[PDB]
RNA sequence: GGGGCUGAUUCUGGAUUCGACGGGAUUUGCGAAACCCAAGGUGCAUGCCGAGGGGCGGUUGGCCUCGUAAAAAGCCGCAAAAAAUAGUCGC
RNA sequence: AAGGCGGCCCCCUGGACGAAGACUGACGCUCAGGUGCGAAAGCGUGGGGAGCAAACAGGAUUAGAUACCCUGGUAGUCCACGCCGUAAACGAUGUCGACUUGGAGGUUGUGCCCUUGAGGCGUGGCUUCCGGAGCUAACGCGUUAAGUCGACCGCCUGGGGA
């Protein structure tokens, strides 16, 4: 049940920052496809829009961190 | 008219009960339009009285995606308050799967038939 | 050429010159015959974590097509203008022409 | 002195030793307590207990600034990373946050070799 | 981790949410495992050793339980 | 530039999303805190006091009981979809 | 291709695979000698040097302990140039190619069909597990063969000595 199969998404985009917020957890980690269930070349691509938002701080690198 | 396709595959379901949902008529513009969904349609029953968890509401979307009804919407069933003790008897120790078996009407609301898959 | 596409965050104090960095940049791009496609000032907002000792930034987008000559060039810029903390340059295969996901 | 009103409680719970210390919120460290000065040495101090009475001998260190607000911020693996703060909560100053600030590296720094 | 306290919360349901939420982020698990250098050999092992298990029990339930024992 | 198509139920029509979850209301029939009412059933007794209890915490301002000093009742989380503990031996 | 490769961005760049077409028309396969790449440790020159850490020192346990365990700690790890050419360099399985019952998944395309909702019907490539006939000394391998074959190359002839 992806969310980008069923919304026939190409290529995803990194400031969504909410459903990129959907997919990082309350530490600041990522959760795995075991927990969500993408497809795991939208699991990259999604890491990879993870790692953009984190490097332009629109993510947090760590819940923790100041 | 719907069907879902998650436990389609799977197996058949032992009760019957006539349980249909009192969907409102903010998606009347989108039931109206063919693309089906009864998908997760999962119910749980308990002192909030049979919520059901997670209804897609029809993301064809010509409410200019603000708010049509819900993105996702919590609703509750239309059974007797002795069924509603039989059922709630029944479900809410165990977090069972129950689903809806079609999507028709009586002429006046989304009707449907819930059962429990085992 | 290519579709480069620039986002990058400015000082919050300096937030007024940024329109001067639109135009500049704007001009240093369509002096090379390079196109530009579109362009956002998302405005100043809040941030995750503290970059560089800072908590507000002010955010740009922009879209360009343009050699790589006057797009190292421009990256050269960025490292030495003071007022932009951070700053992407990210290689795209396609142009876009549409509106960001954050403005809505 | 300046009795202040909130603290901050830093638990340093490490594989051996389990240490107390109640800052205020700037950073300047009040008080503190460790489960190797509250009666052990050796073996008992790797245990629970020995952090619960290491956090009452430090309710008695710092039951004199008025301290009536305390976030607890809980570190490492071992002991004393839960009942140290039940027995913070039997000392009875309120607390708002529960924070783990545990160091977690991103791969950074080679640790030693595995003991065999 | 950052966990409030919730008003009409009483502390040992507060320290259980707590507790809860900082083993399923995995904070001790994580410390244990970056404790010591294991050594990339022994990570590759005993990642296909996991595996092994993983997919041996996976299956052996299902081909211990196609018949009856008692 | 007019006409037909979406005011969903061939309109002289009565819930019919049988009964939802919460209603403002009425005859019926049965609890004493639903009740006028006994000494109508029944006597060392009564209303209001105070205080304490399942490996651990929480919950009934109350379930149970007691009178110049400390005891027995009803319910939840405490991992079972991959998981929690040990120096000394040479021939 | 093998060694190997793990935050993100840019610049240069090789390879694979898929689709409909088009094209050259045996241009193919293997390869002694020959060459190139070849983890780690090691060496040379010059930098860096936080962690870790052979050598070394101290503490213990011990009968002794030049070891495990503890406290330190220099080479080295790292960056650029080179040199060495070795590993249980492992799938202990040379390359290429053909044919031979199936199932379970993963991965990456792609055709069609109403993608009528997160489907369904096929074809490719790559990849892990179970297993059939066959084979095998047995274990087991089993359409990615250790099956049935073909082409070319390498290598072995008892254990030590080596
Ligand atoms: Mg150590
Ligand atoms: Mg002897
Ligand atoms: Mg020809
Ligand atoms: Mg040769
Ligand atoms: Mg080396
Ligand atoms: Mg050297
Ligand atoms: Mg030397
Ligand atoms: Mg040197
Ligand atoms: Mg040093
Ligand atoms: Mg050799
Ligand atoms: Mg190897
Ligand atoms: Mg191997
Ligand atoms: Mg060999
Ligand atoms: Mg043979
Ligand atoms: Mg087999
Ligand atoms: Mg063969
Ligand atoms: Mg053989």
């Amino acid at each position: 049940f992806c969310r980008f199969t069923a919304e026939g998404v190409q290529e995803i985009d990194y400031k969504d920052i909410a459903t990129l917020k959907n997919y990082i957890t309350e530490s600041g980690k990522i959760v795995p496809s075991r927990i969500t269930g993408t497809r795991a070349k939208y699991q990259r691509q999604l890491a990879r829009a993870i790692k953009r938002a984190r490097y332009l701080s629109l993510l947090p690198y760590t819940d923790r961190h100041q | 008219i719907a069907l879902n396709k998650r436990a389609r595959h799977e197996y058949f379901i032992e009760e019957e009960f006539e349980a249909g949902l009192a969907l409102q008529g903010w998606e009347v513009k989108s039931l109206r339009a063919g693309k089906a969904n009864i998908s997760d349609s999962y119910v749980l029953l308990r002192d909030g009285e049979a919520f059901l968890f997670g209804a897609n509401i029809t993301p064809m979307a010509v409410a200019s995606t603000h708010v049509v009804c819900d993105p996702t919407r919590t609703r509750k069933l239309l059974l007797n308050q002795r069924e509603l003790d039989s059922l709630y008897g029944r479900v809410n120790r165990e977090g069972y799967t129950v689903v809806a078996l079609s999507l028709y009407w009586k002429n006046a609301w989304c009707k449907v038939k819930i059962g429990v898959a085992k | 050429m290519r579709h480069y596409e620039i986002v990058f965050m400015v000082h919050p104090d300096q937030s007024e010159q940024v329109p001067g960095m639109i135009e500049r940049y704007t001009a240093a791009i369509t002096g090379a015959e390079g196109k530009i496609h579109r362009l956002e000032d998302w405005g100043r907002r809040q941030l995750a974590y503290p970059i560089n000792k800072l908590h507000k930034a002010h955010y740009v987008l922009m879209n360009v097509e343009a050699p790589q000559e006057v797009i190292d060039e421009l990256e050269t810029t960025f490292r030495f203008n003071d007022a932009v903390i951070r700053s992407m340059v990210m290689r795209t295969k396609h142009a876009v022409t549409e509106a960001s996901p954050m403005v809505k | 002195r300046k009795q202040v009103s909130d603290g901050v409680a830093h638990i340093h719970a490490s594989f051996n030793n389990t240490i107390v210390t109640i800052t205020d919120r700037q950073g300047n460290a009040l008080g503190w307590a460790t489960a190797g000065g509250s009666g052990f040495r050796g073996s008992r101090k790797s245990t629970p207990f020995a952090a619960q009475v290491a956090a009452e001998r430090c309710a008695d260190a710092v039951k004199e600034y008025g301290i009536k607000n305390l976030e607890v911020m809980v570190k490492g693996p071992g002991p004393g990373r839960e009942s140290t703060i039940r027995a913070l909560n039997a000392a009875g100053f309120r607390i708002t946050n529960i924070t783990d600030v545990t160091p977690i590296p991103h791969n950074g720094c080679r640790p030693p070799k595995k003991r065999r | 981790p950052v966990i409030k306290v919730r008003e009409n919360e009483p502390f040992d349901v507060a320290l259980r949410r707590f507790k809860r939420s900082c083993e399923k982020a995995g904070v001790l698990a994580e410390v244990r495992r970056r404790e010591f250098y294991e050594k990339p050999t022994t990570e590759r092992k005993r990642a296909k050793a996991s595996a092994v298990k993983r997919h041996a029990k996976k299956l052996a339930r299902e081909n211990a339980r196609r018949t009856r024992l008692y």
